[PDB]
Parts: structure tokens; C-alpha cells; sequence
């Protein structure tokens, strides 16, 4: 029941022939899955780890210059020579300085000058890369068991947390009393870890695009070096000054930590401090419910009196949760729970805690339901002393549809193709939509790479206006649709 | 500088909030507004140039927007 | 960030070379060229959009130049 | 003779009624002035000093956060409050977190959260300002005495240094033997220091626009704060991260010294250590030659044999400088020196060291002359023992014409209106030009402030094309002229 | 007497008011000057020496690679690193070699490889440059004294060697018995020694163009270098081999001496061993024949018999040289020598050894004369024992006129505009022609620089065709003339 | 190689004989002749291309000669 209380909560209904459903487990969100005669389980992706990282490249963000030397030559007499030019730890620059009788030279003209200083790095910005085989996804499955402290508990003792690794596709967890849950996760397709870098500047880390990392304009090392002194782009962090064309100077040009922080805007921070723990991304899994069992199945109904120990509370998603206690005998029984209309004639609500049971007498049981919109009745217990509680759900079915459509659009905006099999039970339509999305998303990503959201909005508006003023409606509809999609993406992008 | 090449638009965004997302989502727009405020002279010239070049109101407005956006950033 | 306000066109520039004259002279052009190499897709889109919006070939080239410049500039 | 060897050396010829001429002195440049009956003087502006600077703002380039605290409220209980929120040294941020039974709340919703962290600055940059009357300009005046050690010599002991301040803008230099030279300078019309800031960061200092300094996005103190416990824009140097709705914390951004160095491109670097020494900008003075007289003009032709101790050496400006030592009787004598043709039937070039004389028979005297563009012969001495030196000048008259045209255009680009006072003699054409260029430069600065050089090129190209394609020739000519001027300015900017 | 027997010999006749004549002296050519009432002299610029050269650069023509090393990384893990790459003494290149499980690596793909090897130069070519003021031309002045074994004699002791330096524009020689001869040569215009390099390779040296020398694609050194191990663009003398993309090797190309000899085709060789003395070029001089008198004009005529000791021989230029022996008394007398016709009615010849005399009785005197075209008779001595020697010149005045026109055209092709300065008396026609030639030659040198003679012929032919097929009768004439001149230059070039 | 950039058309020539004047006078002509003999196939294609491209006979011959000369030259 670790999902109750999370804004990014998704409910997955039903299972495919063969009793399996494939879901996408994003970080910071949990997926609650329920199926006929199957326990309701909550799956959350809580950790991602990359192991055995390799150093792609080191950048220099803080430097220091020393051993500055300068040499000059008379006009027309070639170039000056410094013995330091031979060493690659010296940043050297050639310029022209006025020479003449005043400077101790016989001629009158621009004479060459060379200034060399030793480039020493003070603060590194390492960049690491990990193979996709070294990922270790951690997932936690929490059955809606109705335990008193499980309603939102994010600590242990409530769920079974497993590790998804590319070595083994089949991951099973035996939930105590609920059977065995089998998951077929595809950790390789989750995040392109061979197209990304684990940047680590001082005590912070970022997951940055690999090419973007390689294109940084700073002094760097190949990452294979063991000496650490042959920086390549030393002149990106050093200034040579020739103010009045009479002498040359060199300065080390400050620290690039703040500029790097500004340049890392748009990247997601990660915890590379110990282990490279990533707390972002998704993981598509195929849940197999074949081996699942209802916890309370083969229990007698509770015929005693129930009491409310925590009043009904409404969740962000419209599903109520109530805590009740049992007073009667036959303690290992299952709760009679229903959501009836005001006339108590039809069962309107849908129970999310699919099979509420009373394991212990002196132990409150949490039940989550989905009351219908408007006036309803939460009836708990049997007729002699049943608790018939009135609840009102503010909202509308049209509002639910619009909110669900917006949630699905937001999901497709975050995952693209991978969002087409979030709750897909195979299906011809799902496969066709996924293929169409793959093609169109490839085109769109190619056309909108490295462009900010403001430019996305501008281009969407321009395409929309072109489509609105087109002659042929076949082209106009397509252009306006593309423009509206682009405007929506620019509005939702950069989160 | 590295600051001139942020990580926006790389396509790695997930549900998780990015670094300095809120702290830097409107920074560029605010910067363009501040630049146009401090430099009203060039904005008028850009408007006149865009009007002269653009045959239609769409082309003129688009050119004016592009000039006004590029000038501060290219600065 | 401070790096986005270069202090270039403020005037008060004399015969003495300014701070980072040689580098800042072409740093923006280098950055735009690198962006255009790394994002060839958006350049084609900008070319097509300019071709559509502008009637006169000068208008099209002007819009293409402005749009390409402003694309990385925002980012 | 200090102006010999400087590539920016420039020549002033002629005087006005009252034997005065306006000259603009720049730090890099040296000015040599010639008059019909006056000695040739070299003018250089060697030092600008600002005294008693007063801080305008202190900016934080590096900070550190400590004493982090957090407070959270329930989903519908309103925004939380912290004691530190009142505190001006604490930086706070309000956000919302997912709340429910699991958090210990009792109600499911987006409860508020506020986190505050103490801001303490580590590195700052002091934006000092100076009143205009506290500027002091030091000018060194050295006559073309012909002293051997005087060519391109800047060590000292050769000329006279006159200090000019706005309060005392008229000053007199006594050039022993050459009379007295009076300078009626105009410091107040040079750099406008009421609109300029002396920006010092660590051990490097720059001269910056004051509005630019005030618009910088960094936390700042009022400037008179000895406590440094009220920073005004702490939001810019800290970032509050709420990756998933559950937690909020704050981290300070990195040292902004490197970001500032990039932000300072296009700002001239000054020295602010042990005096706010500026080696940038110009000064316009009025030279009064009334009391300036030639030295040794009451002498007699040497009538002795000369020897060349330093060979002819053409300078960057088409003039030749030679050093001759005298060997004959009548020591304090005028040196015969002509630049004639092969047959000695014409005088082809003049001499810049007007009235070269021999003060001491054992002291070499070095003369500077400007020979013609063809073959010319530098004749020194009288018939018995005369020495004729052949020379050949590479240039051409048209080349010199357009070189001087380019030099004048560049001078106009840098000084603007003041360029019309460089060799002005109080004429009416000069005044009309200066008024016209004042109006046009005011308009141009209004319409082109803060624009990059690439943008200047693009705008010039657009304007020139509009002119090239226009029905009205008058407007066509005006626009094409403006476009060509703008393109030239864009090409020559960023000096 | 030293000018007789040289294929390149010019006869400069007559002087102007003031008794000076302009002559251009060449190393391989020679000049004989004649004037009324003045001795005939022979001039030969026998040596040019450049002193105090300063090396401008030092190219490498043979290297050797040692201490080769190589390193590589797995694919996708950046570039490899070598400590040797820290030192610029090592030539290093980066390339990718396919890697995989067999290469000790984990994954398959193109893996970077770096190869380094120490670059040592064993043989280098040094290019020195000289100051025009450090040139010293040697000129030998030899009168037609008609002494024994003086005809075409190069040993010496017959004339006086005057050294011409730029320090003095007046060179003075005291020919015993003839007075003093004044020379006013102009070394500065002779040859631009600040636009050409004195390249010496091994035991041979060439006078090359400066920019051409700086453009050589060989590993070079600044010339100010003292260590001599930091070569630049070493890659032009080493190749890196990656045949199948499995390993990378670096080898040294080989000795570049033969390729350098092939590149030097068109350069003029000089002696840079034991003195930078180069026997090529020309020296314009203005000889002044005032203070120059005939020798032995006070001697009486020889009243004796002359016996021929060396039969008449005709020089390549039609000037017959005859050696005679005197046998009578009054030994120091004048030889009666004339060239008459058969009847001795009127003199036809033009004695070139003016005022032949017999100083010592036992010394044969070899007089040179210029007979007329056809029959003429050389009359030597008084009626008793007089010699009447016949001669036949075998030519035409038209033939000699065509020959002299061809010689003048060739001089214009070789000396450029300095041709107009040969045998000149300061006429207005010559000066206007020289100015026109300077303009046209400037344009032609701009248009035809760096093109082989075959390209010259092709361009001349094309321009001739264009001109001769043009509508305008003026443009046609001008173009055909230009084409014919270009064809002539191409035919007469590469000498 | 360094031999591909000869010291030919620099303009320092004098009356004195240059380094390898006689040998190098006809080297390129003879090398072109040898190349034409060895690769006659390209010569016919060059002739056809010259005939097709050039309208005037003078243009045809000029293009043919230029192609024949350049072919070895780029080799
Ligand atoms: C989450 O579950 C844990 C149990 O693992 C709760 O901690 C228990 O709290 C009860 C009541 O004080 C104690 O009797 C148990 O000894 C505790 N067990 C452990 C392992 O700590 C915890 O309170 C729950 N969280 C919430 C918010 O209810
Ligand atoms: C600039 O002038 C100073 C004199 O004021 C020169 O210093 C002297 O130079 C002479 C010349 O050799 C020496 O004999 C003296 O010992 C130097 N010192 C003094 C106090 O006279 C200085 O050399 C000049 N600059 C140059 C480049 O020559
Ligand atoms: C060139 O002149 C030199 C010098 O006048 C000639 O050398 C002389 O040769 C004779 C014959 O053996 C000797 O008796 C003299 O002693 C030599 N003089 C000197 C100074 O060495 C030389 O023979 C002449 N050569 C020609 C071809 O005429
Ligand atoms: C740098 O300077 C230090 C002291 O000034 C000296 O010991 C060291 O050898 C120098 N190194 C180089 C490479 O110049
Ligand atoms: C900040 O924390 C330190 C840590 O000991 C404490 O001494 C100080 O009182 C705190 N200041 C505050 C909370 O304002
Ligand atoms: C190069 O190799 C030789 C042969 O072993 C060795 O003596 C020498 O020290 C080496 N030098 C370098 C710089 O590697």
C-alpha cells in the first residue's frame, strides 16, 4: 500500500491472456496493478545503480599558471624561441610587439614575441561511462494487504524489494501469503547508458548527454592518462593580453565551477558520491500474475461488528482509504465491504484493496476503495451491526476522462514510444500505435534536437500559422496538428 | 564559456526535475526583456527594418522577433 | 548567469585591446557552427520554414540566418 | 623623440592664430607635432590615476550555505512558516510536497514545505566608483633634441611630465632650452566617470559600464556594509531542488569568478592595486606654442666631418632616423642635413628633428627625417668630408594617401566626435563636421548600443541591401552610405 | 682591357653636362665606357658579399625516428594516453583500430590507438637573411692602357678594385695616369635583400625568395632556437601506417635533399661557405668622368717601326684587337694608329684604346679599334716601315642595328625598368619611358608571378588570339602587343 | 613533397644561369608527353569532353589542352 499518498500514481487494470501485463516503472512514481481474483500490488522503482564505471574524460575547471617566461625577436628576423615551448604543460602564445632603437633592437617594426606559462590544474571535473550490463535496478512490490502502517509507509517490513539486472530477465519475489510475483524487465532499453555520461564535478554528479559532454570547451585529459599534466585545450582557460602592443601577458582565467553549473541546466542530478546511484529514468517490465494468490481467499466472512479507527480520507486520485477494526470472533475472516448507492440497491464503487481481510482481531485494517462520483455509501460489516457511512466524491466522469487524457499525453511526452506499452495487453492497436510513434518521434527528435522550449513554442506557432493559411486542407490539417503537438511539447518540456 | 552551451534540448529529460529547471526556466526571456528595456534604441531600429523587409505582417513580426531575440543572446 | 551579459556593445571602448578580445570575437560564431553540426535536423527544418515564410530570396536567407542564430542562442 | 618606434605614432602639422592646436592623446598612441618655427615635440599620455574611490556595490562570486532548516504543513493547512524567513541572511524557498497518512499527516494532498539556509559570502568583487574631479592625467612631453639616448626611450630623464587634473586643466612645462609649452587640457570631456565603475575582482580590475554593473545578476551588498549579513539577490547563487514532490533541499552554486571573466569580455582591464591606475582612454588638450622656441638657432653651420654611428633605420611611418657623431671644430653648431636627389639639385624630403645641432662634440646626435618615396640621398655635412647616404622608400603616394585615410577613419571610429579635434585649428569646416558627427553619433549610439559586432555586420548588410534595392535614389544613397559605415564599424569594433 | 673577350659586353658612349653617364653593372656582363677627350674604361662588378647574416629559419631535410611506443583503449572509452605525448620532441598521431575479445578488450568496435616516436633531425638546411646596409659590391675599373697581357685578363693588378657599400654614396678610385674615377652606385635598388633568403643546404647555397622559403612544407625551426630539438610540422617528414586497421606504425620518409634540389630549380646558386658572397645580380651606377684625363698626352709620336706580335683578331662585338711591337728610339711615345680606307683619304675606324702609347720599348702594346663594316686598313707608324693591315668586318649596319635592338630588348626583359637607366644621360624621354615601364612592369609582375614559362607562352598566345579577334581596332592592337611581349618574355625567361 | 613547389616564377631571375635551368626547361613538357603516351585512354575522353563543352573551336582546343595538362599535374 506504498502507493497511497503519491501524486504520480497510475492504476493498471486487467491482465492479458496468459495473465501478464507490461508496465513502465518511472522513478518518483508507482504503478498500482489490479486484476480479477488477483491481489492488488504496488510496484515502485526506488533505486538505479551503475557499477564499474569507466572514466571517459577529465575536464579542468580550476587552473593556475606559473613559470611565466617571454622571449622576443627583432622585426623580420623570424620567431622567438623558448625552451618551454617544447613541453606540453606550458601554454604558449605568439604575438607581435613594436621593436625599435628604444627596445634595444636595430630595426623598426613589429617584432615577434612568445609568452609561455606552466598550466597546472587545481580542480577536475571527471566524466564516467558505464556499460548497460552493469545496471542494477531495484524495485519494491507492496501488496494491498491492509496492514495498519502500510497505507503510505515507505520503509521496510511491508513490501518485497527485488533487483533487476541484465544478467537475468526473470525476477521473482515470493510475497508472504500472496504467492510469487514474476517480472520480466528490460533494463537495457530503459536508458541509453552507452550514449550518456556520469559527470561528477566536486561533490555533485549529473547524467549528461555524451556528445554534449565531449563538446565542452575546457581543458581536458583523455581519461586514460596516469600523469595528469598534458591538458589538451589549455588555451580555453587562459588569457594572453597584449594591451598596447608593447608586451604580452598571461592570466589563468578564474574558476569554471559556476559556469559549469549554469551549463548543466537541463540535466538531472545523480548521486555519484558512492556507487553512482541514479534516481531518474524508467524501467519497462512485464508483470506475470499467474502465480499470484489472494491473501484472504478461503476465509469466512466476518459476521461481527466493525468500527472506524481513522475516518475516510480522499486521495489525490479520488480513491478513499479508511481504517477499520474488528470486534467479533472468527478473527481470521474477511471484511464485508461494499460501496452502495444512496438507495443501497446497486454496488457503485470499485474496491482497490481487492480482498480485505482481518488477520488479527486487535489490528486495524486499511481499505482503499474508489467510490463513485456524487453521493455514495461505504457499508462495512454485516447487517446486524454494519457501518453504513456516507461519502461524497466531488468531480465528474467528464473531468475524469479529461484528466486521464492529460495524464496519458504527459506520459507520452515523457517516454514517447515506451509509453505505448505502459498498460498494454499486447494487442494489434497497441503495436501499430507504437510503430507509428517510433517513426514520428524519430522524425520529431531529429528535427527538434538541442532546441529550448521557447524555440519549440515559436516553431509550433509558426507551423500552426502556416497550416492555418494553407490552400490544401490535406496539408493544412497535418501542419496544424504538428504545430499543436509541438506547442504542447514546448509547454510541457524542460521539466 | 561553458555557460553558453547549456544542457537544454538534449532529450534525456525524465519525470524527475532537472538541475536549475525552475531556477532557470524563464531566465532567457527575462534577459531578453531586460536587454530590450536597457536598449530601447536597437528595438525600434529592428522594428523598422522588419517592417521594411517583411511583405506581410507575419514575415515582419517574425523577423522582428528573431532580431530582438538574437541581438541580446549574440551579445 | 553573469556569463550571458558579455558587456560588449556598451561603448567606452578605446584603442587599447579589451579583455578577451581575441576569443570573444569568434566564440559565438564557433558555438553556432558547432551547434549546427551537432543538430543537422533543426537546420533543415529552419531552411524549410524560411523557404515557406519568405517570398523574396533575401527574405528567406535573412529568416534562415536569424532562426539558425537564435536556435542555439536560446539554448 | 619618445614617439619614435610606436606603431600608433601620429603627426600634427600647423598651428592657428595664437600658435595653438588641439590634439587628442591616447594611452597607447604617441603624438609628434610640427610647426613652422617651433621645435618638434613628442606627446604621450603615460598615466591616468583615480583617487579616493568609493564602493558602489559588493557582489558575491562564491558563497556557502549552512544551517539548513525545513518546515512542512499538511495538504490544506496553508503555507508553513520558519523563524529564519524573517532573517535577511537566510535564503528561503516555498514549495509543495506529497502528503498523506504515510508522512504522518492524516489527509492526502500537496502540503507545503519551506526550507531556509544561511548564506555567507566567501569571494566578492568591489565595484568602486570615483568622482570625475579626482582623476589625474600624467603627460610626458619630450622635444626632438636629437639626444643619442632619446630615440624611442621611455626610461626617463629626457622629457617633462605634466600632471593634469580637472581642477587645474591648464599647465605649463618648461622644456629647458626650447621655451615653455602650455597645455589647456579638457579632462572632463573624456571618459565620463559618473557613468563608469572601477570593477576589481581579486587581483584583477576592469573598467565597466555602471548600469551594466548594476544590472548584474548576483547577490550584492549596499557597499557600505561592514557586516556583510544582508545580501540582496541570494536567489541567484542558490538552487532549490524538488526532484520528486517528497523532499526539498537547497545547494549553492559554484564560484562565479570564471563566469565573470566571460561576462567581462569587451571591458578594458585596469590596474587597481596600489592606486586605481587606468591605462585606457584618451585626453584632448590644446597645445600653446607661443612661448615655444627652437634651441641653438643662433648657432653656426658646423663645417666639420661627421661619422655615422647608427645606420639609417626606417620606421613604421615612412621616416628615417640616423645617429651621427661630430668630429670637427666649432662644437655647438647647427648640423647641415638635407634630403636631396642624386645630383643634389632638388630638396625632396624634410626633416622631423628640426634644427639638429651639436651640443657636445663627443655626444652623438640622432636626426629623424621623412624622405620621399623614390630614391633619396641623405646628405650630412659640408663639402670637405661630406657624407651622402643613399636611401630608398618602398611606399607610394597613393598608398600613403589611403593609409592616412584609413587611419583617420579608425580615429573617428574610436573617439567619435573627439576625432574632429585631433588636429583641429578652430576652423569652421571642423566645427560644422564636429556638430554633424555629434548628432549622427548620438543617433547611432542610441540605435546600436549593446549590439554585438556580428549583429552590427548583419544590420549593416541589411541596410546596405535595402539601399541597393530602392526606388528613391536619395534614400538609396543615404541608406547605402549608412550601411557601408555600419559594416566598417562592425569590422573595426572589439578593439 | 679586361672587357675584351666577354660574350656579354656593352659599350656606353658619351656623357652629359657635368660629365656623368648612367651604367648598370652585372656580374656576368661587362661595360666599356667611351667619351670625347677621356680614356676608355672597362667595368665589371666582380663580387657581391652579404655580411652579418641572421638565420631566419632552419628546415629539416633528413630525420630519424626512435623510441617508438604505442597505446590504445577499448572502443567508446575515449582516447589513449602516452607520457611521450607530453614532450613535443615526439611525433604522435591518433587513429582507431578495430578491437574486441581477441585484443584483450571487453567489447567490439573501433578502439583508438596512439603512436609516438622521437623525431631527431640529422641534416638541416639553414636560411639566412641579410640587411641591405650590410652589402658590399666589388667593382674593378681597368683602363684600356694597352699593356702586354692585359686583354681579357682576370688575375688582377691591371685595374683598381673599388668596394661599394651603402654607407657611402660616392666611391672614388685613383687610376694612376688617368686621374680619379667617381662612382655613385646605388646598392639599395640593386636587389631586395629584405625580400629574399640566403638558403644554404650542405655544401651548396641559393638566393631564394623569402616567402617561397617560408612556405616550404618541411619540419622547421624558428632560427632563433638554441636547443634545436623542437621541430615544427614534423608530420611532413614522417608517415603513419594503418594498413588493415589492426595496428598503427610510424616511419620516417627519407632524405629530402634531392626533392629540395628539384624544388630549387629556378633559384640562382651562391657561395655561402667561407663568406656569404653571391655572384649574381646588378648594380646601377652613375660614373662621373670629370677629373679623368688621358695618360701620356704629352708624349711625342713614335718615329720608328712597329712589328706585329699578335695578328688582328675580331671580338664578338666587331672590335678588332691588335698587338704591336715598337723598335725605334724615344720609347715612351704615342703609337700612330688610324683606320683609313684603301686610298687613306678619310678615316673610317674609331680607335677604342684611345691614345695608345708605348711606355717601355720591350712591352708589346695591344690596341683595340672598331673598324667599319667592310674593307678597312689599319695604319700603324710613319712612312718608313709603316704597317698597312687590311681587314673585313663582314656585316651590315642594319644587321648591327637589329642585333643591338635585340640586346636592348633582352636587357629590358632581364633588368626590368633598370634597363632604361643603362647608358642614360638624364633625358626627359628616358625618364618618361622609365616611369611608364615601372607602371607596366608592376602590373605585369602582379599578373605573371609564380607561373612557369610554358604558362607564359600559353597566356601570350591566348591574349594574342583574343586581341587579333576583337572588334575594336584599338583594343585589338593593344592586346596583340601585350601578347607578343608576353610571348617574348616567356621565350627569354628561365635563364 | 617539397619538389612540387619549385622556385620558378618568383621574379628574382638574372642574366646568370639558374640552378637547373636547362634540365628543368622541358621536364614538364616531356613528362606530359610521357603521361599521354602511357594513358592514351584519358586523352580521347578529354578530347570528347572538350568538343562537347566548347562551342568555339578555340574554346574546344583550350579546354582540351587544359585537361590534358592538368591530368598529370594533379597526379
Ligand atoms: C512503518 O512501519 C514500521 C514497521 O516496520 C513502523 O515502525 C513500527 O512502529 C510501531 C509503533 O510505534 C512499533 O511498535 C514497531 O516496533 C515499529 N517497527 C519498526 C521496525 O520500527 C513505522 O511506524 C511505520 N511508519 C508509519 C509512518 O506508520
Ligand atoms: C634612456 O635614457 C637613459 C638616460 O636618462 C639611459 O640610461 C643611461 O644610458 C647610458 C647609455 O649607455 C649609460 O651610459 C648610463 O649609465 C645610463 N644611465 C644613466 C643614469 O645615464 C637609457 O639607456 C636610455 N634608454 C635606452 C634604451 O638607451
Ligand atoms: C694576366 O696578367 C698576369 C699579371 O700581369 C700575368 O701573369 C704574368 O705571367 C708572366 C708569364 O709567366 C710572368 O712572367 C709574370 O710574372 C706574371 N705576373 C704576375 C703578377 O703573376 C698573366 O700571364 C696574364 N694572363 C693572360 C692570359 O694574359
Ligand atoms: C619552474 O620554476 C621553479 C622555481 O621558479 C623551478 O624550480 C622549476 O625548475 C621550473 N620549472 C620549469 C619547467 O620551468
Ligand atoms: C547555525 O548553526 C550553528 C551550529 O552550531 C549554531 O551555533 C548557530 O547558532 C546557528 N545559527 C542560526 C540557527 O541562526
Ligand atoms: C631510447 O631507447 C634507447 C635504447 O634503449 C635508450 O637508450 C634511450 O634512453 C631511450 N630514450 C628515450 C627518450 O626513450
Amino acid at each position: 500500500m506504498r502507493c497511497i499518498g503519491i501524486s504520480n500514481r497510475d492504476f493498471v487494470e486487467g491482465v492479458s491472456g496468459g495473465s501478464w501485463v507490461d508496465i513502465v516503472l518511472e522513478h518518483g512514481s508507482c504503478v498500482t496493478t489490479m486484476a480479477k481474483n488477483k491481489p492488488t500490488l504496488d510496484f515502485e522503482l526506488i533505486k538505479t545503480e551503475a557499477k564499474h564505471p569507466a572514466t571517459l574524460r577529465k575536464y579542468c575547471i580550476e587552473a593556475k599558471l606559473t613559470n611565466t617566461t617571454t622571449a622576443s625577436r627583432c622585426p623580420t628576423q623570424g620567431e622567438p624561441s623558448l625552451n618551454e615551448e617544447q613541453d606540453k604543460r606550458f601554454v604558449c602564445k605568439h604575438s607581435m610587439v613594436d621593436r625599435g632603437w628604444g627596445n634595444g633592437c636595430g630595426l623598426f617594426g613589429k617584432g615577434g614575441i612568445v609568452t609561455c606559462a606552466m598550466f597546472t590544474c587545481k580542480k577536475n571535473m571527471e566524466g564516467k561511462i558505464v556499460q548497460p550490463e552493469n545496471l542494477e535496478y531495484t524495485i519494491v512490490i507492496t501488496p494491498h494487504s491492509g496492514e495498519e502502517n502500510a497505507v503510505g509507509n515507505d520503509t521496510g517490513k511491508h513490501g518485497k524489494e527485488i533487483k533487476v539486472t541484465p544478467q537475468s530477465s526473470i525476477t521473482e519475489a515470493e510475497l508472504t501469503g500472496y504467492g510469487t510475483v514474476t517480472m520480466e524487465c528490460s533494463p537495457r532499453t530503459g536508458l541509453d547508458f552507452n550514449e550518456m555520461v556520469l559527470l561528477q564535478m566536486e561533490n555533485k554528479a549529473w547524467l549528461v548527454h555524451r556528445q554534449w559532454f565531449l563538446d565542452l570547451p575546457l581543458p581536458w585529459l583523455p581519461g586514460a592518462d596516469t600523469q595528469g599534466s598534458n591538458w589538451i585545450q589549455k588555451e580555453t582557460l587562459v588569457t594572453f593580453k597584449n594591451p598596447h602592443a608593447k608586451k604580452q601577458d598571461v592570466v589563468v582565467l578564474g574558476s569554471q565551477e559556476g559556469a559549469m553549473h549554469t551549463a548543466l541546466t537541463g540535466a538531472t542530478e545523480i548521486q555519484m558520491s558512492s556507487g553512482n546511484l541514479l534516481f531518474t529514468g524508467h524501467l519497462k517490465c512485464r508483470l506475470r500474475m499467474d502465480k499470484l494468490q489472494l491473501k484472504g481467499m478461503s476465509y469466512s466472512m466476518c459476521t461481527g461488528k466493525f468500527k472506524v479507527v481513522k475516518e475516510i480520507a480522499e486521495t489525490q486520485h479520488g480513491t478513499i482509504v479508511i481504517r477499520v477494526q474488528y470486534e467479533g470472533d472468527g478473527s481470521p475472516c474477511k471484511i464485508p465491504f461494499e460501496i452502495m448507492d444512496l438507495e443501497k440497491r446497486h454496488v457503485l464503487g470499485r474496491l482497490i484493496t481487492v480482498n480485505p481481510i482481518v488477520t488479527e482481531k486487535d489490528s486495524p485494517v486499511n481499505i482503499e476503495a474508489e467510490p463513485p462520483f456524487g453521493d455514495s455509501y461505504i457499508i462495512i460489516g454485516v447487517e446486524p451491526g454494519q457501518l453504513k457511512l456516507s461519502w461524497f466524491k466531488k468531480g465528474s466522469s467528464i473531468g475524469q476522462m479529461f484528466e486521464t487524457t492529460m495524464r496519458g499525453a504527459k506520459r507520452m511526452a515523457i517516454l514517447g514510444d515506451t509509453a505505448w506499452d505502459f498498460g498494454s495487453l499486447g494487442g494489434v492497436f497497441t503495436s501499430i500505435g507504437k510503430a507509428l510513434h517510433q517513426v514520428f518521434g524519430a522524425i520529431y527528435g531529429a528535427a527538434f534536437s538541442g532546441v529550448s522550449w521557447t524555440m519549440k513554442i515559436l516553431i509550433g506557432v509558426v507551423i500552426t500559422w502556416i497550416g492555418m493559411n494553407s490552400r490544401s486542407t490535406s496539408l493544412s490539417v497535418s501542419l496544424v496538428l504538428v504545430g499543436v503537438v509541438t506547442l504542447y511539447l514546448g509547454v510541457m518540456v524542460q521539466a | 564559456s561553458v555557460a553558453l552551451v547549456p544542457h537544454v534540448g538534449m532529450g534525456l529529460e525524465t519525470r524527475t526535475e532537472t538541475w536549475m529547471s525552475s531556477e532557470g526556466a524563464w531566465k532567457h526571456a527575462q534577459r531578453i526583456e531586460t536587454w530590450v528595456l536597457r536598449h530601447p534604441g536597437f528595438t525600434i531600429m529592428a522594428a523598422i527594418l522588419a517592417y521594411t523587409i517583411g511583405t506581410t505582417y507575419f514575415q515582419r513580426v517574425l523577423i522582428f522577433i528573431l532580431l530582438t531575440a538574437v541581438a541580446p543572446s549574440m551579445t
